[PDB]
């Protein structure tokens, strides 16, 4: 079967600049390779078809070209809306394959995180439980710590944190670190607080505040 | 007009099997195939199949193990995939496709997130976000709501019915002891609340269940 | 109207007909053998055409056998259908050769 | 002549996981490809031919792809029976050709 070799496998470009992703066919198969746009937990979207055909609703911005082995897609002035996984098709052979795929990365100014803290819900306290969510949303570089600390000393467990791939609005990068605890271990404590520590300052940000 | 429509999940025991549909809608000729695609978390897309409706002929991916089993019917123009003794290893996004004969996949579904376990379908709980009562604020405000205690996935988290888009941050579910906790972050102007009212809800497909829950400040 | 040329007519629908069936199920029969390249539409279409007229150029075939019984199939009728034509021509000819001689 | 080349030389697994040798031949042949298997002092025995179509007799657990110049024999849930030699064999182009062998090993 042919295979389709995507390297890169990750893209890094300034916004506006001009991009290409390359797609290698194991074999010569004409102009039968077809372009699939995939935004994070999206479906793929045709781009281009046969390796340079426009599509209808598909931003100007985008061409392909290529024949026989080697095929190109190009984006000319890349922008956050852009930043997905790219993957190449065949339709020259039977199977039809798909490349490993190529991830777009844009590389924006550095941005510091705006935390927020929360306290559990009465809702949540109603039934037993008891969550602290605190978001370090729309930063970058993506590189930040999070620390919790509980009446003054730091905390470690109960505390999960999940990443956003980055965004595909302003190409940045949130995550939200959640500390969950008992009604009762949350009960019996005073203050809870949030840290955040990234390179866009040497102080950390950090954001408390009192059961009361 | 959704092209093609397919169920967000699907929950399964190892060992045991489902069945995928994929019903269609708009301009449907002789001509067309109707392919199956799986997509394992983090990876790419891999080709398992095709159906030709018209005639009824399915061909398969050899270089896998076949577990799947194409058919369709005609009435109803509705694709079907049959996936029988499932593992963790067949936990995955399968997306339908069709193909007009010319070899590009013109349109996808949606895809149904199928997630294969042991544990029993647990409808999500979701409860409010709002700023404590000594939080200073400026130009903007960020609420969210907390939505844990599912499985499996997925769940869908719009804000103000889809209305609200743009400022939204719906956080990668992390897992513990077979229940998925994930939240929804959502920043308008804090000049406009709680005057107008910031609503985020929840689908949970794999439990037939979607709830609102409205973000009003504390007390 | 003479017969000839309502077989030739006839010869020329018909082949198209094959054409087309020839293309769909050529694509039909080739899907599902890895490798083959006859496997959609429009080229099909080129194909069958390409071997209705038996010129064959070798850019695109079939290689499972449901998919060369299909050629084959397409092969006859393009030799058939313009053999018919040919056919027709002579007949007009000869039928007025007789003509320019008096009969 | 075609040159079918069968690499790894043995291959180790764990019973009943799934394995796969591969056979590249030096060209493409299509999918004249046929795969044969032989126990210790048996003579061989057709398992796969054509790449892929299946023979009569063979357990459901064997399959075969490929098309063109790469070929590939898996055996899903492999078992103590299948402690063998498998061979690869072209019909594309005289002469048939062989491939060196891979072992399998549990």
């Amino acid at each position: 079967d042919i295979l389709l070799t995507q390297s890169p496998a990750i893209l890094s470009v300034s916004p506006g600049e001009r991009v290409s992703f390359s797609c290698r066919a194991s074999q010569s198969i004409g102009t039968d390779i077809h372009w699939y746009q995939q935004r994070t937990n999206g479906s793929p979207r045709l781009l281009i078809k046969y390796a340079s055909e426009s599509i209808s609703g598909i931003p100007s911005r985008f061409s392909g070209s290529g024949s026989g082995t080697d095929f190109t897609l190009s984006i000319n002035s890349v922008e956050s809306e852009d930043i997905a996984n790219y993957y190449c098709q065949q339709s020259n052979r039977w199977p039809f394959t798909f490349g490993s795929g190529t991830k777009l990365e844009i590389k924006r100014a550095d941005a510091a995180p705006t935390v927020s803290i929360f306290p559990p819900s009465s809702e949540q306290l109603t039934s037993g439980g008891a969550s602290v969510v605190c978001f370090l949303n729309n930063f970058y570089p993506k590189d930040i710590n999070v620390k919790w600390k509980i009446d003054g000393s730091e905390r470690q467990n109960g505390v999960l944190n999940s990443w956003t791939d980055q965004d595909s609005k302003d190409s940045t990068y949130s995550m939200s670190s959640t500390l969950t605890l008992t009604k009762d271990e949350y009960e019996r404590h005073n203050s809870y607080t949030c840290e955040a520590t990234h390179k866009t300052s040497t102080s950390p940000i950090v954001k408390s505040f009192n059961r009361n | 007009q959704v092209q093609l429509q397919q169920p967000g999940a699907e929950l399964v025991k190892p060992g045991a099997s489902v069945k995928l549909s994929c019903k269609a809608s708009g301009y449907t000729f002789t001509s067309d195939w109707i392919h199956w695609v799986k997509q394992r978390p983090g990876h790419g897309l891999e080709w398992i199949g095709e159906i030709i409706p018209s005639y009824g002929r399915a061909n398969y991916n050899e270089k896998i193990q076949k577990k799947a089993t194409l058919t369709a019917d005609k009435s109803s123009s509705t694709a079907f995939m049959q996936l029988s003794s499932l593992t963790s290893e067949d936990s995955a996004v399968y997306y339908c496709a069709r193909e007009r004969g010319d070899g590009y996949f013109a349109v996808w579904g949606a895809g149904t997130t199928v997630t294969v376990s042991s544990a029993k379908t647990t409808p999500p709980s979701v409860y409010p976000l709002a700023p404590g009562s000594a939080a200073q604020t400026n130009s903007m405000v960020t609420l969210g709501c907390l939505v844990k205690g599912y499985f499996p996935e997925p769940v869908t988290v719009t804000w103000n019915s889809g209305s609200l888009s743009s400022g939204v941050h719906t956080f990668p579910a992390v897992l513990q002891s077979d229940l998925y906790t994930l939240s929804s972050s959502v920043t308008v102007p804090s000049s406009s609340w709680p005057s107008e009212t910031v609503t985020c809800n929840v689908a949970h497909p794999a439990s037939s269940t979607k709830v609102d829950k409205k973000i009003v400040p504390r007390d | 109207s003479a017969l000839h040329w309502r077989a030739a007519g006839a010869a020329t629908v018909l082949l198209v007909i094959v054409l087309l069936a020839g293309s769909y199920l050529a694509v039909l029969a080739e899907r599902g053998a890895p490798g083959a390249q006859l496997i959609t539409y429009p080229r099909a279409l080129w194909w069958s055409v390409q071997t209705a007229t038996t010129v064959g150029y070798g850019d695109l075939y079939p290689v499972t056998l449901w998919g060369r019984c299909v050629a084959v199939v397409v092969m006859v009728a393009g030799i058939t259908s313009f053999g018919l034509v040919t056919a027709a021509l002579a007949t007009w000819f000869v039928g007025r050769e007789q003509e320019r001689r008096g009969h």
